[PDB]
RNA sequence: AAACUCCAGUUGACACAAAAUAGACUACGAAAGUGGCUUUAACAUAUCUGAACACACAAUAGCUAAGACCCAAACUGGGAUUAGAUACCCCACUAUGCUUAGCCCUAAACCUCAACAGUUAAAUCAACAAAACUGCUCGCCAGAACACUACGAGCCACAGCUUAAAACUCAAA
């Protein structure tokens, strides 16, 4: 159970981590992500 | 194994004294340390605990000479007393 | 540096150990030693029974080969002493005349 | 029952559990199982360096896994011998050697189980796959439950 | 590139009459006969030959330079062969460091013979860092994607305007 | 001195010219480096 | 008692294992560590201090692949044992101890003495430990427990390792 609670920690810290970096590009004015750009995933193995 | 044989811990008996030969075969291993490794080696020794055994040891040889020459030293002034009475 | 090379050969006789010496010196030159000497220490009685080249050997040949060679030789020597099948045991080291006789003051 | 706080602790230990050893599967396969409380030693008048837990078994209506119980106990034996390895290499001496490498990738294969899984992390649906296709392995060769590594490693 | 064989020992280089002996002597005193410590030496002292403006003055910070340089080459050459030499490894990092310590040194005292010591040896001279942090993945992914987020603004302004 | 003593020495060196010569001299000859010390210091040759 | 009797004794051939005596020595290394022989490389710095995170290392245990296997041995079997037997004795045999290439990063990792420089005059000095101090620098600590914990963050680790609180409570520790 120590393992589902921290799995799901992980997927909402990704979320957070993605989050933040969809707001940096629409503060600058992007309406997409820029050109080829994909968030990869740092938390997971 | 690869030794010549008849050399190495032989000894001699004279007049058919074998008693004599087996009792100075004894020494012989036993001066030479080969009774206490055998002795030694049918458990083995962790190495922490040989470290310690070897410096009890050592430690222990050094302090019971050091008393044993203090008492020499001071047991010469044992004797009858020159200034008796007084 | 220099070295001294301890040979201990396969009881023969004189042609054959001529023919070995030579061998085993001609493998020096040819790795790039300068050779100063080969001396006969005489045919002994082994200290124990060694087994080179699936044979058993009881006595041998001592034979001291000093020599200057690079230091990159001594261990291609040594494999080519590994193949000869009339040495018993060679072993190189530092010449002992190399090393520095410091002086002692005696005991403290 | 009682038993001593380790061993209650490994009777209720669950899928990724420290304790989770043969005990845990062994009991949970066949019963619903409750470690409730513990007593500290102090309590016992002669007074033990260890604790006390308190277990409470209640048999299932449906067993986890529908196998003889030696067979089960055989195929958790040998996966838990090597509790941090990779559980295929515990399953690996459930045959002689000379089938050894076919046998277990074979297992793996009809039991659908990750190689990569550790025994500390085998729910008991991939024990109850892993008990069926060994029975019917041992179905196919009369001798095969019949094995014992160690005594193929003396000869 | 390493003296050749045939270059004789420092110790035996201005010996009179050096040049009239036996192939057999020279040979013999040669670095092709000698352990990798004399070939060191006389590499130290084709390089202050080359570098220092008095060959013979050792104390100086650009000799110790020129020392360390060749000390640092030789852990190159021994690494290279001994991969798993942590001790070696140790040691030809903290002589790193040492050498950028004394290159330092020169720089702030004596900019010419900084400069000779950096073309003689072929030491490119770096500046620190100014911060010592973790780079983790975050950070990193997060570098990237603002400096792509710069570019494509870039991008946009200049199409804008 | 060093070199010249070398250059002396070197004239005694093993050769390819001189290699039967010097192998046959060497099986005609022998060399001890055996030698014994006393309490007293005192070295004791064969 | 089980076990073996393809057993046991002499003799001969024969390791990818660990290294009598020396060593009553106290050496090398930054530490961890290092005690069979030869050879090749090789043990930084001509001020000092300077990091949980930067850069390189870290006993034993543990994990990936391949390999070796004498002996030892967690577990696993069997033998013998009172009246809940011996956990402890005996036999057999695993992971592991070994090698190659990667991980994991913890120890009573301790001389339980932070690094350099200096002094022995003082009152020597709570106690014990290991005689008492000075100068300078970095690191760390401000009642107990909660807590080698929770959360956050980082990590080849996915329970792991590092950092590390708060609420309630007590007059103590
Ligand atoms: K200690
Ligand atoms: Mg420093
Ligand atoms: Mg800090
Ligand atoms: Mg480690
Ligand atoms: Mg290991
Ligand atoms: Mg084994
Ligand atoms: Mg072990
Ligand atoms: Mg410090
Ligand atoms: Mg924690």
């Amino acid at each position: 159970l120590r393992r589902k609670v921290q799995e799901g920690r992980l997927r909402r810290k990704q979320i957070k981590f993605e989050k933040d970096l969809r707001r940096i590009w629409l503060k600058a004015g992007l309406k997409e992500a820029p050109e080829g750009w994909q968030t990869p995933k740092i938390y997971l193995r | 194994a690869k030794h010549l044989k008849f050399i190495a811990r032989t000894v001699m008996v004279q007049e058919g004294n074998v008693e004599s030969a087996y009792r100075t075969l004894n020494r012989i291993l036993t001066m030479d340390g080969l009774i206490e490794d055998i002795k030694h080696r049918r458990y083995y020794e962790k190495p922490c605990r040989r470290r310690q055994r070897e410096s009890y040891e050592r430690c222990r040889r050094i302090y019971n000479m050091e008393m044993a020459r203090k008492i020499n030293f001071l047991m010469r002034k044992n004797r009858a007393d020159p200034w008796q009475g007084c | 540096p220099r070295y001294e090379l301890a040979l201990i050969l396969k009881a023969m006789q004189r042609p054959e150990t001529a023919a070995t010496l030579k061998r085993t010196i001609e493998a020096l030159m040819d790795r790039g030693a300068i050779v100063r000497d080969l001396e006969n220490l005489g045919e002994r009685a082994l200290p124990y029974r060694i087994s080179a080249h699936s044979q058993q050997h009881n006595r041998g040949g001592y034979f001291l080969v000093d020599f200057y060679a690079p230091t990159a030789a001594v261990e291609s020597m040594v494999e080519h002493l590994s193949r000869d099948i009339d040495v018993i045991r060679g072993n190189i080291v530092k010449h002992p005349l190399t090393q520095e006789l410091k002086e002692c003051e005696g005991i403290v | 029952l009682t038993f001593q706080k380790e061993v209650a602790e490994r009777l209720a230990a669950n899928t990724g559990s420290k304790q989770r050893s043969r005990l845990s599967v062994m009991a949970q396969y066949l019963c619903n199982v409750r470690h409730i409380f513990t007593i500290p030693g102090q309590a016992f008048v002669p007074k033990p360096e260890v604790d006390v837990g308190v277990v409470h078994f209640t048999p299932l209506i449906q067993p986890k896994i529908e196998q003889p119980f030696k067979l089960v106990e055989k195929v958790v034996q040998n996966v838990f011998q090597f509790r941090r390895k990779y559980c295929h290499r515990g399953l690996r001496m459930l045959f002689p050697e000379a089938q050894r490498l076919e046998s277990t990738g074979r297992l793996l294969e009809l039991a659908d189980i990750d190689p990569t899984l550790r025994p500390r992390q085998l729910s008991i649906s991939h024990f109850k796959s892993l008990c069926d296709v060994y029975r019917k392995m041992c179905d196919e060769d009369p001798q095969l439950f019949a094995y014992n590594f160690r005594e193929e490693l003396k000869r | 590139d390493d003296p050749p064989p045939s270059t004789l020992l420092k110790d035996y280089q201005n010996v009179p009459g050096i040049e009239k002996v036996d192939d057999v002597v020279k040979r013999l005193l040669s670095l092709e006969m000698a352990n990798k410590k004399e070939m060191l030496k006389i590499k130290q002292e084709q390089f202050m030959k080359k570098i220092v403006a008095n060959p013979e003055d050792t104390r100086s910070l650009e000799a110790r330079i020129i020392a360390l340089s060749v000390k640092i080459r030789s852990y190159e050459e021994h690494l290279e062969k001994h991969r798993k030499d942590k001790a070696h490894k140790r040691y030809l990092l903290m002589s790193i460091d040492q050498r950028k310590k004394m290159l330092k040194n020169l720089r702030n005292t004596n900019y010419d013979v900084f400069e000779k010591i950096c073309w003689g040896l072929g030491i490119e001279y770096t500046f620190p860092p100014l911060y010592y942090r973790r780079a983790h993945r975050r950070f990193v992914t997060k570098k990237a994607l603002c400096i792509r987020v710069f570019q494509e603004t870039q991008k946009l302004k200049k199409r804008r305007r | 001195r060093e070199v010249l003593q070398l250059q002396e020495e070197v004239k005694n060196f093993i050769t390819r010219e001189n290699l039967e010569a010097r192998v046959e001299a060497a099986l005609d000859s022998r060399k001890n480096y055996n030698w014994a010390i006393t309490r007293e210091g005192l070295v004791v040759r064969p």
